[PDB]
C-alpha cells in the first residue's frame, strides 16, 4: 500500500478524478534518504494524467488520494512501486521509496 | 529528349555539372608562388630576439618540420593524407615555375643564366628548410605501395633535383649515408617491381568492349606517368656524373644489406622489350595499324626512352 | 558548477565536459555527420538567396555579409530531446533520447559567460577563474562551439560573437578583441575550430547560392530552347537549315544539348552558340561576382584577410609545439587561398530536390542517421534489430528508387557495407542479410549502381566463406548481381578474381561441411552445397545476354583443367567415376534414409546438384556456332577439350534414367517429394543445354534415337499428369517448364532435319499425339502454349502427309 | 631435430648457429676449406651431432665429440677461404663419407602443410646442399645468450622449488640444494633495466628508435618463450600463501626474500607485456589467472599494473570482460580504499579505440552507481 502524511493544510474538498491533467512539485528519496528526484532543479511542474498509468500505480493513488493545494509526503512500497526491476544506475533492486508532492493547479 | 520538357530538378541538377565541367574547372587561379613567398616571410623572428637563430622556425620551415615528423612516427603503414598531397602539389608548383619558363626569339645564354638563378633560388627556398629529407622520408615510409602520396613525393622531388644541383644531391648522399637505413632502397625496388608494361589480352577486351557499345587508356599500360616519374627522379640523382651516387646505389656501403638498382632496371627493360616483342608479333599480321596501337606503342616507346636515358646517366660518367 | 568562479580548474573543466557529454554529445554529432551534404529544396526561399547583400546602404557593391549570418535552406533534421523522468513507469524497444536541458536560457548564459570572461582577460589579474587563463577560456570556448555548431545561436548572437572575436572587422556600418590577446595554445586552438564553423558557413552559403542561381537560370534556358523551337519547326522554307539546326541543337541528350548550350565561354564559341547576349551576359555577370565572392581578383576587411594574417603573425610570433595545433591552423590557411577548390570539390555532395518531396527527404536523412551513428558502437542484438528495421524504412521509402543519383552521392553503398565487413569480422546472420538483400536491390535499381558496386568485387571475395555463401543472401550473391547481365562488367572481369573463386571451388572439395559433421552427417569428402554457390557465380561470369564471353569461358575451363580437383571426386583421375556411377550412387543413397539422414541437408541431392551445375557451367563456356564455322583454331581446341572431358554416353543415359511421378493413392494424393533429395528435371534441362551447346544434333537416326529414349517418356507422363487432380501437383508445373525450356525449342531446331524418316511413322504420330496434348494443356503460361503450338506448326512444316 | 622453416622464423632468434673451429689459438681468426669445426646452437646450447638413430641431431656438450660433432665445409660434393656472404658450400661430417641433406620432400608433410624438411645425414646426398651464410645484429646475438642463460637459470630455481614442493621442511633444510635466490633477484633486475621504456625527454626519432629496439627485443623473449617461464615462477610462488608458509617449507633465510621476489616477477612480466599489442593479446586465456590474484595482498600494484597494461592494449579482453570480473575489480575500490587506477581501470573497460562496449557500461553502472557509496 501507499501511505499518505499531510506536511501543509490544502484547499480541500479538490481531488481529480479520472480524466485530468495534473502539475506537481515532487521530491523523491530512498528509504534511506538519498535523493533521486527533485522538480525543483528542473524548474518545471511534472504534468501527468490519471487513468493512461503512465505513472507507476503507488503514485496514482497517492495524487488521487489528496486534495489541491496540500503538500503531502507518500510512502510507496516496492510492491506498488518497480521493485525488483528498479532503474538501472538510480534505484536498487529491492527499496521503498518516499515522495513528498505538492499538487497544484488542478485542470 | 528536348530540354523543355524536363522537370525543373533534373535541369537544374544538369546545368550545375554542365557548369562545374566547363567555367570553374577551367578557370586558372596562381596562389602557389605568393602563398610560398608569404609563408617563407620570417616576420620578426630574427629582431624580437636575437639570442639563437631560428628560435622560431620560418612558417615553411614549421610545416616542413611536421611533415618530416608525421614520416618518421612509427606505423604500421602509410595512410592518404590530403593535407600533405595539396601541400606537396603548392610547393612543387612554386619550385617548379622557372624550370617550366613560368619559332622562338633569340635569348641570350646570359638570359638562361638569370633564369638558372631564379630556379636555384626558388629550388633553395625549400631545400635549406628540410624538403630535401622529407622527401626521402616519404618513400622510405610509403614501404613500396603505389599511391597518391608517392606519386606526390616523387613531383616534389623531382621538382627540386631539376637540373641535377650538387647542393640537394649532396644533402640526400649525407642524409643516406648518415641514418644507414635499407627501407629507402627496398621501397624503391618494390615501386619498380610493381611497374606496368603492355598488355594485349586487355587490349583486345577493350577492343571487343569498346566496339560492342558497352575506350580508356586504364586497360594498357597505367601508370606511365608514376613509372615516368620514377626513373627521371632516378635519373636526376645521378645527374651531372657524380661517382658518388652511381656507386652508392650500386653497392649500399655500411648498410646490412644492398639492391641492385642497377640491375632492377635492366629486369624491367627485358620485362618491357618483351611486351613490345609480343605486340610486335600480334600487329605483324595487320596491314595497317589501328590508332590505339599506334597510341599504345607510343607510350610504351616513350617508356622505353626513359629508361635508356637512367642508364646511360648511371655509366656516363666513366 | 558553470557560474562558480572559485572552482578548482580539473572540476571546473570536468563539470563542463559532463554537462556536453550528457546533454549535447549524440546531437551534436550527428548534425556533424549530416553537415556534409548539401541537399537544397526548390523553394521560392531558395530562390531568394543572393550570392553578395543588396546596396541597403545606396551605391555599395561587392561588401561582403557577415560570416554566419543569412538564411540556410540546405535541409538538415532536427534534434530529439526526452524529458528527464524517473517517476513513469519502466516498460525491439524505441532508442531513448537525450536529456532535456533549456536550451534557449543555455545559450544566453553561455554567451554572457563568455562576454565577462573577455573582459576580465582584457582587464589583467592575478587570480583568473579557474586557475589560468587557459582554465578560464577553453571550456567556454568549447561549449560555446558546441551550440554554435548545434545551431542554437541565433543571427544576433553570431553578430554579437562576431564582435567578441573581433570588433573592428565584423562591425555593422576600447573594447580589445580575442584574437589581439595573448593566449596559450589550447585557447588558440579552441578558436581555430571557432573559425572553421564560419568558413564552412561561407562555403555553403556559395553552394546555395550557386543553387538558387541555377534554378533562376534554368526556366530562362527553357523558355529561350521553346521559342527557338518554336521558330525552327515552322521553318519549312529552308529546310537544309532548319534540319541542320535541328540536328545541331535538338535531336539529341539532355546532358549534350546543356553542355552545348553552355559552351560559350570563349569569344569564337559565343558565335557557336545560339543564346542570346543577354542570357550570355547574365552567365557572364554571375560568374564574375562569383569569382569576386571567392576572392579571385594593413586592416584586415573579410575573414580570409583576418585568418592568414592571424595564422601567420601566430607562426611568427611563436614557434608552436603541438602537432594537432600546427595542423589546424595550416589546414586553415590552405582553405583561404584555394577558396575556389574547396567550390569544386563540394560540388559533387551538392544536390537539388522538389519543394514536393522535402518531408520524404528529411525522413530518408533520418534513417540514414541511425545507420551512420551505430558504425561507433560494438554490434549486438538491440543495434542489429535497429538496423534491420531502419534498412526496411530504407527500401520501402519513395526517394531511395526515384533518386538513385542522390543514393549515391549519399553512399549508404560503402556506409552498408563496412556494416557487413564489421559483422563478418557467423554471428548476426539476419543482420548479414539484410545488408546482402539491401546490396542486391541497389545493384538492381540502375546499372550506375551496379558499376559503382563492381569496384569492390574482388574484396567481397576475400570476405566470402563457405559458411557465408551458404547463408540464404551471401557478399557472393551480391556480387553475382553486380555482375549480371553486364557485358561491360562481364569483360571487364579480372583473371585473378576467377583464379580466387576457382580456388575456393578446389578447396570446398576437399573435405566435409563443418555444419553438417557438427550436426552429424557422414563425412563424405567435399562439400557439394560449397560448390553450388561457385559454380552459380561462374555461370553468372561466362553467361550474359544468351551468348558465352569467349574470353571468360576459355579462362575458367583453362583453370578448370589446370586443377581438376574443381571436378569433385568422380570426373577426377583414375579413381572418377562416370556420371552414370555417380547419379546411380545418388539414387541408392536417397532410396536409403539413414545414409541421407544425420533430414534437411539433403545431401543425396546435394551430389548431383553439383554435378548438374557443373555441367550446366560447361555448356555456358563452350564456344559459339559461328565461330565453330569460321574454324576459329582456339575455339575448336575449347570445344575438343570439353569434349574430351564429358562423353556423350553419360549425358544420354543420365537423360534417359527417370525421376519419381506422384499419382493418387488411397487417400486420394499420394507423396511428391520434391527438392529432398529427389531428381528434378531442371538438371536434365541443364544436360539439355550442355548436349545443344556441344554433341550437336546433326543425324536424323541418332535425333529420333535420343528423342524417343530420353524425351517420349516425360511427355507421356506430362500428358497423363495433365488432368486437373494430377496438374495441380506441384512438379507438373517443373516438367512443363523443362520441357518448353529445354525439349521443345531442339525440336523447333532440328525440324528441317525430321524431313525423310524411314519407317518412323507410328512414333511420329505417337509423339505428334503427345505434342498437340501438351499444346492443348492446361494450367499452363500463355508463353509455354505458345511455343508448344510453334513447335507444331514448324515440325508438320517438314513431315509428309 | 632440425627441419626447414618459414614467416618471422627468419626474424627468429632460434635459427641462430654459433661456429667453433676445433683450434684454440686465433679460432675466430679465419677459417679454412675442409676445416673440421663444430657447429653450437646460440638459444639452446646444442651441438650439431651425427648418431646411428638419426641423420642430424644436437647434442648436450658432455655427449659432443670429435667423432659426432666435428663437421667441415666442402663444394660440389668433393671428397679431396669461404665467404660470410654471396658463396654456397657442401657440409661433411668429419670421419664420416655422410654428407648434410634433407629428407625426400615428404607428401605427409606436405599434408600437414608444415615445411619441415627433416634433415639425414647420407652420402649420397642432393643438388640443394649448398647453403648460404648470413650474419646476425650484435643486439640478437646478445639476446640469445642472455634467453639461454635465463632459461637455464629459471629452470633450475622452479626445480629447487619442486623439491621441496610438496614436504614440508619443519626443522631440517630440504634435501635439494638451495635455490639461487640471489642469482634469481640480481637477473630480475638486470632484465627489468633491459626491458625500460624510452624517456618521454628523447627527441621523437631517437625514441621512436628505441621503441622498435624494445619491441623487437620483447618479441624475441616472448616467442623463445621467457613469458610461459616467468608465469609458471610466479604460480609455483603463489601456490604458498604467505612468506611463513615458504619458510615452513624452503627455510627463513630462503623465505627472506619471497616478497621481493614475487613483486620482481610481477614488475618483469609488465615490463615484457607493456606496449606490445601481440604480447597483451596472449592473455585472453589468462583473464582469470590475472584476476584471481588482484586479492593477495604481495605486489597489490604489481598485478593492478599488469592488468592496466593488458587491458589498454588488447581490444579482444574486453569482449571477454564479465559480470563476475567486473564484481572483482570494484572489490578492489571495496576492500583496499579509494584509488584513482582502479577508476582508470573501469574507464579503459568501457570503451576502447572509438568503439563502446555497451554490456561492459551498463555492468559497471548497474554495479557501481546504484549503491551511492
Amino acid at each position: 500500500g501507499v501511505e499518505i502524511e499531510t506536511i501543509s493544510p490544502g484547499d480541500g474538498r479538490t481531488f481529480p478524478k479520472k480524466g485530468q491533467t495534473c502539475v506537481v512539485h515532487y521530491t523523491g528519496m530512498l528509504q534511506n534518504g538519498k535523493k533521486f528526484d527533485s522538480s525543483r532543479d528542473r524548474n518545471k511542474p511534472f504534468k501527468f494524467r490519471i487513468g493512461k498509468q503512465e505513472v507507476i500505480k503507488g503514485f496514482e493513488e497517492g495524487a488521487a488520494q489528496m486534495s489541491l493545494g496540500q503538500r503531502a509526503k507518500l510512502t510507496c512500497t516496492p510492491d506498488v512501486a518497480y521493485g525488483a526491476t528498479g532503474h538501472p544506475g538510480v534505484i536498487p533492486p529491492n527499496a521503498t521509496l518516499i515522495f513528498d508532492v505538492e499538487l497544484l493547479n488542478l485542470e | 529528349t528536348p530540354l523543355y520538357n524536363l522537370p525543373t530538378h533534373r535541369a537544374c541538377n544538369m546545368f550545375l555539372e554542365s557548369y562545374k565541367a566547363a567555367w570553374i574547372l577551367t578557370e586558372d587561379h596562381s596562389f602557389e608562388d605568393r602563398m610560398i613567398d608569404d609563408l617563407s616571410k620570417a616576420g620578426e623572428q630574427e629582431e624580437e630576439e636575437e639570442e639563437v637563430e631560428e628560435k622560431k622556425p620560418d612558417p615553411l620551415h614549421q610545416l616542413v618540420l611536421h611533415f618530416s615528423r608525421t614520416a618518421l612516427t612509427e606505423k604500421s603503414k602509410l595512410d592518404e593524407d590530403y593535407l600533405y598531397m595539396a601541400y606537396a602539389d603548392i610547393m612543387a608548383k612554386s619550385c617548379h615555375l622557372e624550370e617550366g619558363g613560368e619559332e622562338e626569339v633569340e635569348v641570350s645564354f646570359e638570359e638562361k643564366e638569370m633564369e638558372k638563378q631564379r630556379l636555384l633560388y626558388q629550388q633553395s627556398r625549400l631545400h635549406t628548410r628540410g624538403a630535401a629529407e622529407m622527401v626521402l622520408q616519404m618513400i622510405s615510409a610509403c614501404k613500396g605501395e603505389t599511391g597518391a602520396m608517392v606519386s606526390s613525393t616523387l613531383k616534389l622531388g623531382i621538382s627540386i633535383l631539376n637540373g641535377g644541383n650538387a647542393e640537394v644531391q649532396q644533402k640526400m648522399l649525407d642524409y643516406l649515408k648518415d641514418k644507414k637505413e635499407v627501407g629507402f632502397f627496398q621501397s624503391i625496388q618494390a615501386l619498380m617491381q610493381t611497374c606496368s608494361v603492355l598488355d594485349l589480352n586487355a587490349f583486345e577486351r577493350q577492343n571487343k568492349a569498346e566496339g560492342l557499345g558497352m575506350q580508356n587508356g586504364e586497360k594498357v599500360m597505367a601508370d606511365d606517368e608514376f613509372t615516368q616519374d620514377l626513373f627521371r627522379f632516378l635519373q636526376l640523382l645521378c645527374e651531372g656524373h657524380n661517382n658518388d651516387f652511381q656507386n652508392y646505389l650500386r653497392t649500399q656501403t655500411g648498410n646490412t644489406t644492398t639492391i641492385n638498382i642497377i640491375i632492377c632496371t635492366v629486369d624491367y627493360l627485358l620485362r618491357l622489350q618483351e611486351s613490345i616483342s609480343d605486340f610486335y608479333w600480334y600487329y605483324s599480321g595487320k596491314d595497317v595499324i589501328e590508332e590505339q596501337g599506334k597510341r599504345n606503342f607510343s607510350k610504351a616507346m616513350s617508356v622505353a626512352k626513359q629508361v635508356f636515358n637512367s642508364l646511360t646517366e648511371y655509366i656516363q660518367g666513366p | 558548477a558553470l557560474e562558480d568562479a572559485h572552482l578548482p580548474g580539473p572540476l571546473r573543466a570536468g563539470y563542463y565536459d559532463l554537462l556536453i557529454s550528457i546533454h549535447l554529445e549524440s546531437a551534436c554529432r550527428s548534425r556533424r555527420s549530416m553537415l556534409s551534404e548539401y541537399i537544397v529544396p526548390l523553394t521560392p526561399e531558395t530562390r531568394a538567396i543572393t550570392l553578395f547583400p543588396p546596396g541597403r546602404k545606396g551605391g555599395n557593391a561587392r561588401r561582403h555579409g557577415l560570416p554566419g549570418v543569412g538564411v540556410t535552406t540546405s535541409l538538415r533534421p532536427p534534434h530529439h530531446f526526452s524529458p528527464p523522468c524517473f517517476v513513469a513507469a519502466l516498460p525491439e524497444a524505441p532508442a531513448r533520447l537525450s536529456p532535456a536541458i533549456p536550451l534557449e536560457a543555455l545559450r544566453d548564459k553561455a554567451l554572457r559567460m563568455l562576454g565577462e570572461a573577455v573582459r576580465d582577460g582584457g582587464q589583467h589579474a592575478r587570480d583568473p577563474v579557474g586557475g589560468s587563463v587557459e582554465f578560464q577560456f577553453v571550456p567556454v570556448l568549447k561549449l560555446v562551439s558546441t551550440l554554435l555548431v548545434m545551431g542554437i545561436f541565433g543571427d544576433e548572437d553570431v553578430k554579437q560573437i562576431l564582435k567578441m572575436i573581433e570588433p573592428e572587422v565584423f562591425t555593422e556600418e576600447l573594447e580589445e578583441g580575442l584574437l589581439q590577446m595573448k593566449l596559450p595554445e589550447s585557447v588558440k586552438l579552441q578558436m581555430c575550430n571557432l573559425l572553421e564553423y564560419f568558413c564552412d558557413q561561407e562555403l555553403q552559403h556559395r553552394v546555395e547560392s550557386l543553387a538558387a542561381f541555377a534554378e533562376r537560370y534554368v526556366d530562362k534556358l527553357q523558355a529561350n530552347q521553346r521559342s527557338r523551337y518554336a521558330l525552327l519547326m515552322r521553318a519549312f522554307t529552308m529546310s537544309a537549315a532548319e534540319t541542320a539546326r535541328r540536328t545541331r541543337e535538338f535531336r539529341s541528350p539532355p546532358q549534350e544539348q546543356i553542355n552545348m548550350l553552355l559552351h560559350f565561354k570563349d569569344e569564337a564559341d559565343e558565335e557557336d552558340c545560339p543564346l542570346p547576349e543577354d542570357i550570355r551576359q547574365d552567365l557572364q555577370d554571375f560568374h564574375q561576382d562569383l569569382l569576386a565572392h571567392c576572392g579571385i581578383q594593413k586592416k584586415p576587411q573579410s575573414l580570409q584577410e583576418l585568418v592568414s594574417h592571424m595564422v601567420v603573425r601566430w607562426a611568427q610570433e611563436d614557434y608552436v609545439q603541438s602537432p594537432e595545433l600546427v595542423r589546424a591552423m595550416f589546414s586553415l590557411l590552405h582553405r583561404q587561398y584555394d577558396g575556389l577548390g574547396e567550390l569544386l570539390r563540394a560540388l559533387p555532395r551538392a544536390y537539388t530536390i522538389s519543394p514536393s518531396s522535402v518531408e520524404d527527404t528529411m525522413s530518408l536523412l533520418e534513417c540514414l542517421g541511425q545507420i551512420r551513428s551505430l558504425l561507433i558502437v560494438q554490434m549486438g542484438p538491440q543495434e542489429e534489430n535497429l538496423m534491420i528495421q531502419s534498412i526496411g524504412n530504407i527500401m520501402n521509402n519513395k526517394v531511395f528508387y526515384q533518386h538513385p543519383n542522390l543514393m549515391r552521392a549519399l553512399g549508404m553503398h560503402e556506409t552498408v557495407m563496412e556494416v557487413m565487413v564489421n559483422v563478418l569480422g557467423i554471428r548476426f546472420p539476419k543482420m548479414v542479410t539484410s545488408c546482402c538483400r539491401f546490396l542486391c536491390y541497389f545493384c538492381r535499381i540502375s546499372r550506375q549502381n551496379q558499376r559503382s558496386m563492381f569496384d569492390h568485387l574482388s574484396y567481397l571475395l576475400e570476405n566470402s566463406g563457405i559458411g557465408l555463401g551458404m547463408q540464404g543472401s551471401t557478399p557472393l550473391d551480391v556480387a553475382a548481381a553486380s555482375v549480371i547481365d553486364n557485358n561491360e562488367l562481364a569483360l571487364a572481369l579480372q583473371e585473378q578474381d576467377l583464379e580466387k573463386v576457382v580456388s575456393y571451388l578446389a578447396g570446398c572439395g576437399l573435405q566435409s561441411c563443418p555444419m553438417l559433421l557438427a550436426k552429424g552427417y557422414p563425412d563424405i569428402g567435399w562439400n557439394p552445397c560449397g560448390g553450388e554457390r561457385y559454380l552459380d557465380f561462374l555461370r553468372f561470369a561466362v553467361f550474359v545476354n544468351g551468348e558465352s564471353v569467349e574470353e571468360n569461358a576459355n579462362v575458367v575451363v583453362r583453370l578448370l583443367i589446370r586443377k581438376p580437383e574443381c571436378f569433385g571426386p568422380a570426373l577426377r583421375g583414375e579413381g572418377g567415376s562416370g556420371l552414370l556411377a555417380a547419379i546411380e550412387e545418388a539414387i541408392r543413397i536417397s532410396e536409403d534414409p539413414a545414409r541421407d539422414g544425420p533430414n534437411r541437408v539433403h545431401l543425396g541431392h546435394a551430389i548431383m546438384s553439383f554435378y548438374a551445375a557443373l555441367i550446366d557451367l560447361l555448356g555456358r563456356c563452350a564456344p559459339e556456332m559461328h565461330l565453330i564455322q569460321a574454324g576459329k583454331g582456339e575455339a575448336l581446341r575449347i570445344r575438343a577439350i570439353l569434349r574430351s572431358l564429358v562423353p556423350l554416353d553419360d549425358l544420354v543415359g543420365i537423360i534417359s534414367l527417370p525421376l519419381q511421378i506422384p499419382t493418387l493413392g488411397k487417400d486420394g494424393a499420394l507423396v511428391q517429394p520434391k527438392m529432398s533429395a529427389s531428381f528434378v528435371p531442371d538438371h536434365k534441362a541443364s544436360m539439355v543445354l550442355f548436349l545443344d551447346r556441344v554433341y550437336g544434333i546433326e543425324n536424323q537416326d541418332f535425333l529420333l534415337h535420343v528423342l524417343d529414349v530420353g524425351f517420349l517418356p516425360d511427355m507421356r507422363a506430362a500428358a497423363s499428369l495433365d488432368t486437373a487432380t494430377f496438374s495441380t501437383t506441384e512438379m507438373a508445373l517443373a516438367l512443363n517448364r523443362y520441357l518448353c525450356l529445354a525439349v521443345l525449342p531442339l525440336i523447333t531446331k532440328c525440324a528441317p532435319l525430321f524431313a525423310g524418316t524411314e519407317h518412323r511413322a507410328i512414333m511420329v504420330d505417337s509423339m505428334l499425339h503427345t505434342v498437340y496434348r501438351l499444346s492443348r494443356g492446361r494450367s499452363l503460361t500463355k508463353a509455354q502454349r505458345d511455343v508448344i503450338e510453334d513447335c507444331l506448326m514448324a515440325l508438320c512444316r517438314y513431315i509428309r502427309p | 631435430l632440425v627441419y626447414y622453416e618459414g614467416g618471422a622464423v627468419c626474424t627468429h632468434a632460434r635459427s641462430l648457429w654459433r661456429l667453433e673451429p676445433l683450434r684454440i689459438s686465433w679460432s675466430g681468426s679465419h677459417l679454412r676449406w675442409g676445416q673440421p669445426l663444430r657447429i653450437r646452437h646460440v638459444t639452446t646450447g646444442r651441438y650439431l651431432a651425427l648418431t646411428e638413430d638419426q641423420g642430424l641431431v644436437v647434442v648436450d656438450a658432455c655427449k659432443a665429440h670429435t667423432k659426432a660433432t666435428s663437421f667441415c665445409f666442402r663444394v660440389s660434393k668433393e671428397k679431396l677461404e669461404i665467404k660470410y656472404g654471396e658463396s654456397l658450400c657442401f657440409v661433411q661430417h668429419v670421419a664420416s663419407g655422410l654428407w648434410l641433406t634433407y629428407a625426400a620432400p615428404d607428401p605427409k608433410a606436405l599434408r600437414l602443410g608444415v615445411l619441415k624438411k627433416k634433415a639425414i645425414l647420407h652420402q649420397e646426398g642432393h643438388m640443394d646442399d649448398a647453403l648460404f651464410l648470413t650474419r646476425c645484429q650484435q643486439e640478437e646475438s646478445q639476446a640469445a645468450r642472455m634467453i639461454h642463460s635465463t632459461a637455464g637459470l629459471y629452470n633450475q630455481f622452479i626445480k629447487g622449488l619442486d623439491s621441496f614442493s610438496g614436504k614440508p621442511r619443519g626443522s631440517g633444510p630440504p634435501a635439494g640444494p638451495a635455490l639461487p635466490i640471489e642469482a634469481v633477484i640480481l637477473s630480475l633486475q638486470d632484465l627489468i633495466g633491459y626491458f625500460e621504456p624510452p624517456s618521454e625527454e628523447l627527441q621523437h626519432e631517437e625514441k621512436q628508435s628505441k621503441l622498435r629496439s624494445l619491441r623487437n627485443r620483447q618479441s624475441l623473449f616472448q616467442e623463445e618463450g621467457m613469458l610461459s617461464l616467468v608465469l609458471n615462477c610466479i604460480d609455483r610462488l603463489n601456490v604458498y600463501t604467505t612468506a611463513a608458509h615458504f619458510a615452513e617449507y624452503a627455510g627463513e633465510e630462503a623465505a627472506e626474500s619471497w616478497k621481493e621476489i614475487v613483486n620482481l616477477l610481477y614488475e618483469l612480466l609488465a615490463s615484457l607485456i607493456r606496449g606490445n599489442r601481440a604480447n597483451c593479446a596472449l592473455f585472453s586465456t589468462n583473464l582469470d589467472w590475472v584476476v584471481s590474484k588482484l586479492d593477495r595482498l604481495e605486489a597489490s600494484s604489481g598485478i593492478l599494473e599488469v592488468l592496466y597494461c593488458v587491458l589498454i592494449e588488447s581490444p579482444e579482453v574486453l569482449n571477454i570482460i564479465q559480470e563476475n570480473h567486473i564484481k572483482s575489480i570494484i572489490s578492489l575500490l571495496d576492500k583496499h580504499g579509494r584509488n584513482h587506477k582502479v577508476l582508470d581501470v573501469l574507464c579503459s573497460l568501457c570503451v576502447c579505440n572509438g568503439v563502446a562496449v555497451r554490456s561492459n557500461q551498463d555492468l559497471i553502472t548497474e554495479n557501481l552507481l546504484p549503491g551511492r557509496e
